[PDB]
């Protein structure tokens, strides 16, 4: 019983790390999408013009 | 003399040696088949004056197979002199192995192998699907084939592939950008550039999500019901 | 008896536990991917509306 | 190319005709030796039908296996299709028929509880997701009273462990069983006639 | 035999056609330059 | 030619000659047109070594699908770095024997 | 996808699919019927069949012959039904309920009047 | 025979009646399925279908077409690489374990590569 909670006390805080982490990750990388697709609509409108 | 109306017009396409300036050009005659009867006249002359062909199905074209290509009689008689390195690396054998695959599709339409080749070669075969007016870049097209080849496309479900490469080639572009830098550059994928699009590749599997969420990483009538009984020889009770 | 009962559901109770924190761990992996997922899908969504707003005035 | 394509599916059509014709003439003979099998079965079956009778006219009629339960909401279905495909539309009228009785199931307001004999039943409930609890194949072409009794003696197990289930849970017991036992197979009428058929084994 | 030739529950006489003509399609192959007097041949067919 | 199937199953090479073969309706000049567009990079280099030229030889074509093919190639820039020989179905059977 | 949208190219690519999947399986059909496919080629053959069924439409031109009014779909609905159909909503009417009809209200029309209800 | 020898010509006619027969069984197979043949056509079927992938080789010639090295196998070996193929003494390794290698030893390593053992 006392592993079995120490285990999954340790796999909850685990799992929060882990979430926030990929959170963050997910946000530079949308961050860095948006900058690098609007490159891409700049060089467009560069094209039209 | 119709075979040498073409003969002769398609032995122009060439490449000049150094002495010459070491100029070129390059052919691509179109021809149309009826009923798919390359068989007919014309399109064997063709046939056998150009280097290789890429012969397109109105079967494939309906089943989403775009661009047509049927791969096991479609060949290049340049082969990998025609790619970079790294092109050559990663699509060594994928023209023969998709033949394959079809082949063995056809025979199992099950052991452990041949399962996987099938699921390898429905990877594949998503993979290689394009959109048109979509152009890839060599770098991008040679990260693409590494995703499939190189098995990383096992995990992901066959209905996701295309979107996984978008989604994928995305995230090169966006961040670790110098992957495509260092390929375009050098022509070759370096080992630890390999290693790099591997690490960036199973990182990226945590965050992708499948069609149905899943991870990626690693009245009959009662009368008609006939009822058991026990017979039982009483009066009823 | 009612250290028997208790270990009895002790072990029950441990075991179920066990794999309801690793189904939880599991849960909490798929919740973060799926925020993950929606960030990338609605950034992209309007970088794509961003390059036709300006496509369009471009042409305009 | 077209007189050589159609040379090669002409050759093609011949061997699948021989291979029909042949396949044809076996499953008559089989129909014989099944016959054969069902008269050599009847015996058994009449006088243990006897025997239970004489039994249950001397003796009390409170066996839990013999009397209803209360509010169910859960029968057993045991659904017999066959292993191999070959057979016209056996399987097809089979799975159509439990549906059938999963429908009436459903009016009553009691979930099906789905066990399976044979491949093709098998592949049908798998597509459509809906859970097997058991499933014993190999044997629909020659079944022997070995596989029936393990069918049997897991189906009434079952049935016994739901008496004492309350609501979901499965109570003293321990194991969640179910309050009806039925079955779907195809009844073989005549040579000419094979109707799918449910047919309530328990209680 | 070659009506046979699709199919083992059969019937006794269809059995022994069937290994009848087994037997006789591997008695009439023959080697090439290996030419069989009458006499030979009709004992073997025999 | 910046399609997957192509550059890594049958890669053209400069100097080859690759046929595209197949049924009405399925793809062909799809396929050429793609290649003739994925160019515009190596144009833009600005270096002759790198540089494709582009010739589109339009044989017994409708006229409004060469007009198509044309708008294509102006939208992707391509007709910077491309020339058209046209050969409509209208054209005597001189022109069309001759545009190749 | 350009000229007529991105939801009536899917709509169209996906009806060509499964018809040129039932065209492929006519082949074993033809021999051995429906029921040696596996369960997703019998589902996909079960909804190839009511596509094109459904494709069929009683045409102003054909009151002549059979005396019936011809049907107008517009574009819009056209798309919703057949996406529907795709997707397998359908699947429990019976074939004929598709046959020579106009839009979703004709269909429902006709599957009642043969015993299903839509 | 009386050229090349008895063995050599007694393996290579095995090898021609197996493909032959597996020539015949083929369309069979695309029908009604492998499963319906008899246990020594199922049989004979692997030992053709491996048979025939053996048949190809690592071409000298084809490296620039697959990047492959290619392999010269001597006269004495493929003889007896056939004739244990014929007598199915590799029915236990994966077919593709047989797809253009040269002789015995490649195909030992090509199996452990894929996890066989010969
Ligand atoms: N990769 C692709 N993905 C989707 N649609 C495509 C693709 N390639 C071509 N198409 C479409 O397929 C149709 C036929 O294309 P295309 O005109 O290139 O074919 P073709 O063989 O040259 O035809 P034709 O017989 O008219 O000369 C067009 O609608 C084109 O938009
Ligand atoms: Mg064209």
């Amino acid at each position: 019983l006392a592993d079995a909670d120490a285990m999954h006390a340790k796999a909850l805080a685990d799992a929060k790390a882990e979430s926030e982490k990929v959170t963050e990750e997910a946000k530079q990388d949308s961050e860095r999408i948006a900058a690098q697709l609007s490159e891409q609509a700049g060089s467009e409108a560069e094209r039209i013009k | 003399d119709v075979f040498y109306l073409h003969s002769r017009l398609l032995e122009r396409c060439a490449k000049l040696s150094d002495e010459l300036g070491g100029g070129s050009m390059t052919g691509l005659p179109i021809i149309e088949t009826k009923a798919n009867d390359i068989s007919a006249f014309i399109p064997t002359n063709v046939i056998s004056i150009t280097d290789g062909q890429c012969f397109l199905e109105s079967d494939l074209f309906n089943q989403g197979v775009r661009p047509a290509i049927n791969v096991g009689v479609s060949v290049s008689r340049v082969g990998g002199a025609a790619q970079i390195k790294a092109m050559k690396e990663v699509a060594g054998s994928l023209r023969l192995d998709l033949s394959q695959y079809r082949e063995l599709e056809a025979f199992a339409a099950l052991d452990a192998a041949s399962k996987a080749q099938l699921d390898r070669g429905a990877r594949l075969v998503e993979l290689l699907k394009q959109p048109q007016y979509s152009p890839l870049a060599v770098e991008e097209q040679v990260v693409a084939i590494f995703l499939g080849t190189q098995g990383h496309l096992d995990s992901v479900p066959v209905e996701d592939v295309q979107r996984f490469e978008s989604e994928l080639l995305e995230h090169v572009k966006a961040s670790h950008s110098d992957i495509f830098d260092g390929i375009r550059e050098t022509k070759k994928l370096s080992e630890e550039a390999e290693e790099k699009l591997v690490s960036v590749i199973n990182e990226f599997k945590k965050g992708f999500q499948a069609s149905d969420g899943s991870s990626v990483v690693v009245a009959l009538d009662p009368e008609d019901l006939e009822k058991e009984s026990v017979k039982v020889r009483k009066p009823a009770p | 008896e009612a250290m028997l009962a208790k270990t009895a559901a002790d072990n029950r109770k441990s075991a179920e536990q066990v794999a309801a924190a690793q189904a939880d761990y599991e849960k909490e992996m798929a919740e973060a991917r799926a925020q993950a997922s929606a960030l990338r899908d609605e950034a992209r969504a309007a970088g794509r509306s961003v390059v036709d707003e300006k496509r369009a005035q471009a042409s305009g | 190319a077209t007189l050589r394509e159609l040379r090669g599916r002409i050759r093609s059509a011949g061997s699948i005709k021989k291979i029909t014709k042949a396949q044809e003439l076996i499953a008559t003979s089989r129909i014989a030796k099944a016959q054969a099998r069902v008269e050599a079965a009847r015996p058994y079956a009449a006088e243990i039908t006897n025997m239970l009778t004489e039994l249950a006219g001397a003796s009390a009629l409170d066996h839990p296996l013999l009397v209803e339960r209360k509010q169910p909401k859960r029968a057993g279905v045991l659904v017999v299709s066959s292993d191999r495909g070959l057979c016209g539309a056996y399987n097809a009228n089979v799975l159509r028929r439990a549906e059938e009785l999963f429908s009436l199931l459903r009016d009553e307001g009691k979930d099906p509880v789905l066990y399976v004999v044979g491949r093709k039943a098998l592949g049908y409930f798998s597509f459509r997701q809906r859970t097997v609890v058991e499933s014993w194949t190999g044997f629909s072409e020659r079944p022997t009273y070995e596989n029936a009794r393990e069918i049997a003696d897991t189906l009434v197990n079952a049935f016994m462990a739901g008496a004492d289930d309350e609501g979901d849970d499965a109570g003293a017991d321990g194991i969640l069983g179910v309050d009806e036992l039925h079955i779907v197979f195809t009844e073989f009428r005549s040579m000419l006639s094979q109707t799918a058929v449910a047919r309530r084994a328990a209680p | 035999y070659r009506e046979l030739e699709a199919f083992s529950d059969l019937d006794a006489a269809s059995k022994a056609q069937l290994d009848r003509g087994a037997r006789l399609v591997e008695l009439l192959k023959q080697p090439q330059y290996s030419p069989l007097a009458v006499e030979e041949q009709v004992v073997a067919i025999f | 030619t910046g399609i997957k199937a192509i550059d890594a199953m049958t890669p053209i090479g400069r100097g080859q000659r690759q046929l595209i073969i197949g049924d009405r309706k399925t793809g062909k000049t799809a396929v050429c047109v793609d290649t003739i567009l994925n160019q515009r990079e190596a144009w833009l280099t600005g270096d002759p070594k790198q540089q494709v030229r582009c010739v589109y030889v339009a044989i017994g074509q409708k006229g409004t699908t060469i007009a198509s093919v044309k708008r294509a190639l102006e939208e992707g820039g391509a007709m910077e770095y491309t020339t058209i020989v046209a050969a409509p179905a209208s054209d005597a059977a001189g022109f069309k024997w001759l545009a190749p | 996808p350009a000229i007529v949208g991105d939801e009536h190219y899917r709509v169209a690519q996906e009806v060509i699919r499964i018809l040129q999947r039932y065209k492929d399986l006519q082949d074993i059909i033809a021999i051995l019927g429906i029921d040696e496919l596996s369960e997703e080629d019998k589902q996909l053959v079960n909804r190839a069949r009511r596509i094109e069924r459904f494709l069929s439409q009683n045409m102003m031109a054909a009151e002549q012959f059979t005396g019936q009014p011809g049907s107008t779909v517009p574009l819009k609905e056209t798309i919703e039904a057949f996406d529907k159909l795709t997707k397998g909503e359908f699947d429990h009417l019976p074939e004929q309920a598709f046959f020579l009809i106009g839009g979703l209200d004709d269909l429902a029309k006709k599957a009642e009047s043969l015993g299903a209800k839509l």
